[PDB]
């Protein structure tokens, strides 16, 4: 249990920190599609100056 | 309140500083004859399919917003059972 | 010599396949489609043989059986199949095996429409990974078999199935992509796109580039044969099996990795294996000595004959890189030993779960009493794993042993590190296997005899099997020539090729 | 010289085919007692 | 010049007979009239044959262009509607809701979407996409009485009717950046000094472009609305409406942008790199089936996007093969998603359990078209990952294959996973279908298309990549109309 | 009045838009503000063809359908709020966030 376990304790990382992501960018939607014209408009004030810098 | 205020401070940036190509041509000889020449040579196209969207936007909204006196208690068949005027798709907490 | 061969051979149990939904009499359990998939796979090894026996024409490099089509120009992919001597002999170790891995999937009468599909098409999925002369058909083939084992794992076996096989696939298919990143990385290396193998062989490549390349292949080829520090999936997939998945991803599988190590990694790349071939030899030592301490520290049965498939591959990887025509030859060699010695120890412990239904070896103990020809079979199998002469599994080891500490590329004080910690595993294989093979059989307190195992037996079906893999068990270890004439026209160019690279 | 793997294995595969399609038909266990029953591995 | 629309002109005249026929005929239409609009959308995708062998005129003054890119796209999104219809046959008829109702509002947003792809005009670009989205919120709400549905209509409504307020400003800085000229080829010959003015008429276009195609930042609307709506219209959201928004998206930023290029693929990287990562990573906790496919839908717009920011003649080429692929999978996943909904309620995995056995023309079909989504062989979806990841690295972009790839094998486990839950679960482990599912029929209304149609996409999807010789052909010839 | 002057009070109506999208709860301001960006696009439309191609108006016939359009929208819109309405007794946008876990 001394090699495998610093591979499965890659699998304790990788494959437990894509699915806690996925439960953690799942909070991204809430509803309330106000919050959804925030992200569009944030976008469209974040993409100009992504591109005059 | 900031969003909004960005988006005018990005756009008073923009408007001031952009040099506009304003054209000194005499405009408008009675454009009423100039907006329906363009109905039906440049923007032909558009005139028609402008059309074809106001059907479409009674056909739906009519459809949404009357009130189902036809037949309100009539859910016709059921393999499985489903409401009248709702999706099959029922809700369920996993 | 006009007809197709390979592509018939690739084809067939994937065409056949597609009759196995349309099989009538569903007479409960499925019968005749069990026989039919019997059929389409005698009858498809039989064309591997009509191949060889008259249009393979050994003693010569290159390709034998070479049909280029074309099939997406606009890509550059060609469907371009070819047999030479590193794939022929896994060419007919495939189809000689997946013939008894249908015949030892007799009591699979759970899905058995499925099955035989899934089995047929990971028949014509395997062949296809030796066979194919390119680089997206190769990495199309090496993904070809993902869901027919996937659903062969998840299915039909044991508890912890479903982690076994989720396990799997994200560790096959998630590092599948390095052949498409590698593969990728050659073709568009330079002013020609071109995608055939042998052409991506003869380029010229830069020794920074090829240290991406060689690492991109290591990662992928690394997994499926399993190079020690990415080996997780191999226990978890094999300890919920079956003894017909067993063996092919142990006879079959494992060897995929192992020979397209000598055709990626030594042909393609041979400057950076000049610079990562000393790392490979302590990675193969540290797998065939971890391997044997964790077989011997491990309870469940078929979790020990699945580590003791990660020792004996070991031996692949110290023959491969060592520049020797003899450990070249001795690492082919070990690939066609271990698949036959894998495939029947595999089928042997599939058989004794069928009886006593335990699998724990210390809830067993005086089995061989009640059944004696399974013991009989379970030690002339366990024997040829090892190294023991007069079998494959000897002569196999002893080339690597030979062509390593020969060999004009390492030095003195490293060759004797390697062959001594090497043959650790001469004394540690009889450890592990013989300590099973006392605590399964020699035994007179038996099991409890009533809530498992109330039954014993030995179908003379299941000894058929066994016996036909003690037949080039035992044949190439009384003359390893019988093998070794198709290797030596296509490996002494491997070596040679790798030759002009060596003074480095 | 040198025995030559073709003559054998050509020799010996229409002997390795017509057995694996006899071996099919003598079996025991696997229909009569078959505490695995419709299994393989469970 | 009127020649060229004639593979949208013969829809308008079946547009207005499956509506008059329910003002006449009056639900004894529905026996008919959907075969009707199917003929009528097979005769719109055999005119584009002949139309295939002209020589790329420009109609309309100017305002429309048929190019064999604007061909292939218009039988893209008329295919989309002709398998929605298909699926919509049964699945409206049995909400309650008249059937001929729903196909003139389906096969508006059709020619909406089918002017889009030759759109040339900024008036027609606006006008054509106006009549895929105002026939798209009524589409999402069209039974009406759900709450979820109602609540989809609602929110897509908000952010549809803004995020076009959004193309407009910037549509409208493109007619005040040039002196004028709302054509498309004229204003790239007026503007190519690439001031701040023309990168917020480039950032607000694709603001309303990729509302569409759903990137991240603009996808909100997407799994909300994909399990509110009518499932045929989450059909045709994922396969008309996205392929229109990536037909607007070559014709408006490759010949209204040519001097702002390495702008906007830089953007368009950003909406791919967060499109495969938030699409196939949230898609990976996902419990209803609908709402599965649509961070599917999110994240495999984003492998669409690889081939659009490299911008070669294969990164074209494999953004239009990967998008027609993509079709008999949506078409057809989407399609064993409504006859399961049909046969029962609860539409969401773990109640698709112990399958193969009661449906197995659903499962086969499901999983065929669920595996080839994920890429594996020999299937069509993975030749469309291929060509992608070839012209991928043809021309730079190693980031971007290596994030389409790990994105991928992520991709794979929950596609698995709904795999998973109809072959792998034995028969004592299903939650619906226990002695209760229906037996299939094939003989009531609407199920013989919802047949013909789950038969059709995985033919289309087994061997649509194996037999992709003339597929690369003709989706080669419509990217030397690109400039 | 310059064309400067158009374009400002344009993209300022087009800013009080926006705060009228995000922060209303009622659903019909959120309609009613969508009208202040359709008419905020008209008057950059019409306000660059006073000054910028006033012979061959084109910009004049693009502010036509911009108002047809989201004279269709709203008409659409409004039926979204009728349907909503019909079955949520409410019209308030903090209580129609129901996909939410």
């Amino acid at each position: 249990e001394v090699d495998y376990n610093v591979v499965d304790g890659v699998v304790n990382l990788t494959g437990f920190v894509t699915m806690v992501t996925g439960e953690g960018l799942k909070y991204l939607q809430n509803g309330r599609a106000q919050f959804y014209a925030l992200i569009v408009l944030l976008a469209v004030l974040g993409f100009v100056i992504f591109s005059v810098q | 309140a900031v969003v909004s205020l960005g988006v005018f401070a990005l756009l008073t940036k923009m408007i001031l500083q952009t040099p506009w190509q304003l054209s000194s041509v005499p405009p408008t000889p009675d454009s009423i004859t100039t907006i329906g020449q363009h109905f039906f040579s440049d923007f032909l196209l558009p005139f028609e399919l402008a059309s074809v969207l106001l059907l479409m936007a009674l056909i739906g909204a009519v459809v949404l917003a009357r009130r189902e006196l036809v037949l309100e208690p009539e859910p016709i068949l059921g393999e499985e059972v489903v409401p009248p005027l709702e999706l099959p798709e029922r809700p369920r907490e996993p | 010599s006009t007809f197709p061969w390979l592509t018939t051979i690739i084809l067939f149990p994937i065409v056949a396949a597609l009759a196995i939904p349309f099989i009538p009499d569903p007479t409960g359990k499925g019968r005749p489609i069990r026989w039919y998939a019997l059929a389409v796979g005698l009858i498809d090894f039989a064309l591997i043989v009509y191949a060889f026996t008259n249009f393979y024409d050994l003693n010569t490099p290159g390709m034998q059986l070479w049909e280029s089509y074309d099939w997406i120009p606009e890509i550059g992919l060609r469907w371009s199949v070819g047999a030479d001597g590193l794939s022929m002999p896994l060419i007919l170790l495939t189809g000689f095996i997946t013939t008894l891995a249908i015949l030892a999937a007799w009591p699979v009468t759970l899905k058995p429409r499925l099955f035989y599909f899934l089995m047929l098409a990971m028949y014509g999925g395997q062949i296809a990974v030796f066979a194919v002369q390119d680089m997206l058909v190769f990495f199309l083939a090496w993904e070809l078999e993902l869901i027919p084992v996937y659903l062969l794992l998840a299915i039909w076996g044991g508890h912890k199935r479903q982690y076994a096989a989720t396990k799997f696939i994200l560790y096959t298919a998630g590092s599948s992509l390095f052949i498409l990143v590698a593969g990728l990385a050659m073709a568009f290396y330079g002013d020609t796109v071109s995608f055939d193998m042998q052409t991506l062989a003869a380029k010229d490549y830069a020794l920074g580039f090829q240290l991406l390349v060689y690492a991109g292949f290591l990662v992928a080829y690394g997994v499926k044969l399993p190079i020690v520090p990415l080996h997780t999936w191999l226990p978890d997939a094999h300890g919920e099996a079956t003894a017909p998945v067993h063996m092919l991803l142990a006879g079959i599988l494992l060897k995929m990795g192992g020979y397209a190590l000598i055709r990626m990694n030594v042909d393609m790349l041979p400057a950076a294996h000049a610079k990562f071939a000393p790392v490979l030899v302590i990675l193969g030592v540290v797998n065939i000595i971890y391997a044997a301490l964790t077989s011997y520290a491990q309870r469940n049965l078929k979790r020990k004959i699945a580590y003791s498939s990660i020792s004996h591959i070991g031996f692949v990887l110290i023959g491969i890189a060592s520049f020797t025509n003899l450990g070249m030859s001795g690492a082919v060699l070990q690939m066609v030993s271990h698949g036959l010695i894998g495939a029947s120890l595999f089928f042997l412990v599939g058989a004794t779960y069928d009886r006593t239904h335990t699998l724990i070896l210390e809830e067993m103990g005086g089995v061989g009493q009640k059944m004696k020809k399974i013991f009989a079979m379970f030690t002339a199998c366990s024997l040829a794993s090892l190294a023991l002469p007069g079998m494959s599994g000897f002569v196999a080891e002893l080339m690597v042993f030979i062509g390593f500490a020969t060999s004009d590329a390492y030095s003195l004080p490293f060759r004797v590190i390697v062959v001594f910690l090497a043959a650790v595993g001469v004394i540690l294989t009889p450890i592990y296997l013989l300590s099973m093979l006392r605590e399964i059989f020699y035994g007179p307190e038996n099991k409890e005899l009533v809530e498992h195992e109330a039954l014993v037996d030995a179908e003379p079906r299941e000894v058929f099997i066994i016996a036909c893999l003690l037949v080039p068990i035992i044949g190439i270890g009384l003359y390893p020539k019988l093998l070794t004439q198709i290797y030596d026209a296509t490996t002494g160019q491997v070596i040679a090729r790798a030759r002009e690279v060596l003074p480095t | 010289a040198v025995i030559s793997v073709k003559p054998i294995l050509l020799a010996m595969t229409p002997v390795f085919i017509l057995l694996c399609l006899f071996f099919g038909t003598r079996n025991g266990f696997y229909d009569t007692d078959q505490y695995h029953g419709n299994g393989s591995a469970h | 010049n009127a020649g060229t629309i004639l593979p949208e002109t013969i829809l308008i005249v079946t547009l207005l007979v499956v509506l008059l026929a329910d003002l006449i005929q009056g639900r004894q239409a529905d026996r008919w009239t959907p075969y009707f609009a199917i003929v009528g959308l097979g005769g719109a995708i055999a005119t584009m044959i002949p139309l295939w062998t002209q020589p790329a005129t420009i109609s309309f003054f100017g305002s429309f262009i048929s190019d064999h890119l604007s061909l292939f796209f218009r039988g893209l999104i008329a295919l989309s509607a002709l398998g929605t219809i298909l699926m919509s046959i049964r699945y409206v008829e049995q909400t309650g809701s008249s059937l001929g109702e729903f196909m003139t509002i389906l096969l508006t947003a059709t020619v909406g979407g089918m002017f889009i792809a030759g759109a040339q005009e900024l008036v027609f670009i606006f006008v054509a996409l106006e009549t895929l989205s105002i026939a798209s919120y009524l589409l999402t709400g069209y039974t009406k009485r759900d709450s979820r549905s109602n609540e989809a209509a609602l929110k897509y409504l908000l952010i549809g009717a803004a995020s076009s307020a959004i193309f407009l400003y910037g549509s409208s800085l493109l007619y005040g950046l040039s002196g004028g000229h709302t054509q498309l080829p004229a204003i790239a010959q007026a503007l190519s000094s690439e001031s701040l003015g023309l990168v917020v008429a480039l950032v607000f276009v694709i603001a309303g472009i990729s509302f569409k195609i759903s990137a991240v930042p603009f996808h909100q609307w997407t799994p909300d609305v994909y399990e509110g709506a009518p499932t045929p219209v989450v059909a045709f959201l994922s396969v008309g409406s996205k392929a229109a928004g990536f037909a607007l998206a070559i014709r408006f930023l490759t010949l209204a942008f040519p001097s702002v290029t390495d702008q906007w693929q830089l953007i368009f990287t950003v909406l791919a790199i967060l499109s495969m990562i938030l699409g196939n990573v949230v898609a990976l906790a996902q419990t209803s089936m609908k709402r599965m496919l649509a961070y599917s839908s999110i994240g495999q717009a984003g492998f669409v996007m690889i081939g659009f920011v490299v911008g070669t003649e294969a990164g074209y080429a494999s953004m239009l093969f990967y998008l027609l692929v993509y079709l008999f999978m949506n078409l057809g996943a989407f399609t064993c998603v409504i006859l399961f909904s049909l046969r029962t309620g609860t539409d969401q995995i773990s109640e698709y359990a112990g399958l193969y056995q009661k449906d197995p023309l659903l499962t086969l079909g499901l999983s065929l078209c669920l595996l080839s989504l994920g890429g594996i062989p020999p299937l069509a979806g993975f030749f469309g990952k291929i060509y992608l990841f070839w012209a991928g690295w043809q021309a730079g972009a190693y980031g971007l294959v290596l994030l389409g790839l790990l994105t991928s094998v992520i991709s794979i486990y929950y596609y698995i996973r709904v795999v998973k839950m109809m072959v792998v679960k034995e028969p004592q482990e299903m939650s619906e279908a226990v002695r209760n599912y229906p037996e299939v029929s094939w003989s009531s209304f609407g199920l013989r298309p919802l047949q013909v149609g789950l038969v059709m996409t995985v033919i289309a999807t087994s061997l649509a990549g194996i037999l992709a010789n003339p597929l690369f052909n003709l989706v080669n010839t419509a990217v030397w109309d690109v400039p | 009045m310059q064309l400067t002057y158009v374009l400002i009070l344009a993209a300022l109506l087009f800013c009080i838009g926006i705060y009228g999208l995000v922060t209303s709860r009622n659903a019909v301001r959120v309609l009613m503000s969508i009208e202040l960006l359709l008419n905020a696009v008209n008057l950059n439309l019409i306000g660059f063809a006073n000054y910028l191609d006033g012979q061959q108006i084109k910009g004049q016939v693009f502010a036509v359908f911009v108002i047809t359009v989201a004279a269709a929208e709203a008409a659409v819109g409004l039926a979204i709020i009728l349907a909503i309405y019909r079955n949520r007794d409410t019209v308030d946008m903090e209580k129609f966030n129901l996909l939410k876990w």
